[PDB]
């Protein structure tokens, strides 16, 4: 791995992006609610890794957070659920008496197991769910469940799984919620949102979000590289021996190789 | 015009005062015009309304609707969706008018709502965007006037039009007057479906319902009558579908329209018949 040349090709990924996006559409039209900045920003470019095994031969179904050193999803417009294995209204109280002012606002519908199962069964419901947050958490204690509750619109693609979020204390719900204390658990939440995500699969493409392209590209190469050095000491086996090819790509344009 | 003076001849005394503060100085503009138009179905009007606004936000909105009942609506219900939009009706003081425009055309940002007939007294400043949300009162002035106003002297102001299926006729007028048009794509993921809070805000609260049933007839009531009858039609409207975008599931009762002579008779010559 080396870092010169990984920036240089995010010089130009990003760079072609502003011309593909400013260039105008072939057919005398144009778009109210897509700006050009707003369009070169809120495209994400992700890096994937190519493999020779197939990594975690099953389903993991489950992310795992990568601590970025900056963190991914802190504009300010998203909106974030957060699915919690208890008692709807402590955890409603606890973030509107506390939760500072931004997770105040980013916090959009907090909802229990219980009224998920009851209230979004349906395929309308948790197709109306994933259209209306941006990214969506989960308490650990409910982390297995919610692959029946939110089925295939929230499990088939990996852009929005429920992301694992630790909010126990180290049973009758009114009587007791057994959570940590509430500075500990919005310190967290924090963590949680702006983690680049890794999901294994029985495959050998993993796509990873690593940013957006409106970033400044010294901000990118210092992402990806904290990206590359996590995800092989941590999550492919065999650590450098199974890995393979890593290539930089947008939504809709070629992709950049990198080799290891 | 030449109906002027026979109405002036059986109004008016034998002898009149005549008066001329007239602009004389029309500069309607015939060629240096561009208009806008987004073809939007009737029952997401609103939520491009408020898709546009949220969006376009930290710039210099004009919005005009055709009544001050659909304004008053509109700002309360824009308050408890939490968008901070200023207004202009009827139903204000006429200082807090004054404050509200002045507060305007000295803002950076922002967004006013007002009816068009309260832009034709005004002065409008120098804003990004003139968005004609409900259909214009005189096309004729629409077009001519405040296209040029949106155009606004030096900065780049875009005027856009919301047009219904059912008043494609507007293009064809406007293409009998030689003026171009750009009409805008808006795909279908970035609309804001807020439609259920919307729906449970006015099946609850009492005031919301109110002014969300005067809006609503006030809308349909300058739509019955309206000048040009060949593209604004009431007939042609899905009245359910109209008030989706008010907020209502069951559109709230509103009167729409608001050969042979008898045998052996003759026609009457006397009798006081009142």
């Amino acid at each position: 791995v080396d870092p010169d040349q990984t920036l240089k090709a995010c010089k130009a990924l990003l760079a072609h992006i502003k011309k593909a996006a400013a260039a105008p559409r072939p057919d005398g039209k144009q778009n109210l609610l897509a700006d050009e900045e707003s369009t070169v920003a809120e495209t994400p470019i992700w890096l994937t890794l190519t493999t020779k095994k197939h990594i975690h031969d099953s389903h993991r179904l489950q992310p795992g957070k990568i601590i970025l050193p900056h963190p991914l999803n802190t504009s300010e417009e998203i909106s974030v659920c957060l699915i919690t294995a208890d008692p709807q209204r402590f955890y409603k109280n606890a973030v509107a008496d506390e939760f500072p002012e931004d997770l105040r606002a980013k916090i959009g519908r907090v909802i229990d197991i219980s009224h998920l199962k009851a209230k979004f069964k349906a395929y309308e419901a948790q197709r109306k769910l994933f259209s209306e947050h941006d990214v969506f958490l989960a308490d650990t204690r409910i982390i297995n469940r919610l692959p029946k509750a939110l089925g295939k619109t929230f499990y088939k693609t990996t852009t929005k799984r429920p992301i694992p979020v630790v909010l126990m204390a180290q049973r009758d719900p009114l009587e007791n919620a057994n959570a940590r204390p509430i500075p500990e658990i919005v310190a967290e939440i924090r963590k949680a949102i702006g983690a680049a995500l890794v999901h294994l699969s029985p495959s050998t493409n993993t796509a990873i979000k690593v940013g957006y392209a409106n970033w400044e590209p010294e901000k990118l190469a210092a992402n990806i590289e904290t990206v590359i050095r996590e995800l092989v000491e941590r999550f492919v086996p065999q650590k450098w021996q199974n890995v393979r090819n890593f290539y930089v790509k947008g939504p809709e344009t070629a992709a950049l190789p990198i080799y290891q | 015009t030449t109906k002027v003076e026979d109405l002036a001849r059986i109004s008016l005394r034998p002898g009149p005062l005549y008066i001329n503060v007239d602009e004389e100085k029309k500069y309607s503009t015939v060629e240096g015009l561009e208009q806008g138009y987004v073809v939007v179905e009737a029952d997401k009007r609103f939520l491009l309304l408020f898709s546009f606004l949220k969006k376009m936000a930290k710039k210099k909105i004009i919005v005009f609707f055709s009544s001050c009942n659909s304004v008053k609506y509109y700002s309360e219900l824009l308050q408890y969706i939490d968008l901070p939009v200023l207004d202009l009706h009827g139903k204000q003081k006429q200082q807090k008018r004054t404050n509200t425009f002045f507060e305007f055309c000295n803002a950076k940002s922002g967004t006013l709502i007002c009816t068009d007939v309260a832009a034709r007294g005004l002065d409008i400043p120098q804003v990004d965007w003139i968005v004609q949300f409900d259909p214009p009162d005189d096309p004729r002035d629409y077009i001519h006037r405040v296209g040029r106003t949106a155009r606004g002297n030096n900065g780049k102001g875009r005027s856009l039009l919301f047009l219904q299926p059912c008043e494609l006729g507007f293009l064809a007028h406007l293409k009998a007057a030689k003026v171009p048009v750009v009409e805008y794509d808006f795909p279908k993921n970035k609309i804001l479906n807020v439609q259920s809070q919307l729906e449970k805000l006015i099946s609850t609260n009492y005031y919301l319902n109110q002014s969300a049933k005067e809006g609503y007839r006030s809308y349909i009531h300058a739509y019955a009558s309206h000048s040009l009858r060949s593209v604004f039609d009431v007939h042609k409207l899905d009245l359910v579908k109209v008030a989706k975008s008010f907020g209502f599931s069951t559109p709230p009762r509103v009167d729409i329209t608001l050969g042979r002579r008898a045998y052996g008779s003759q026609p009457r010559q006397g009798g006081r018949y009142k």
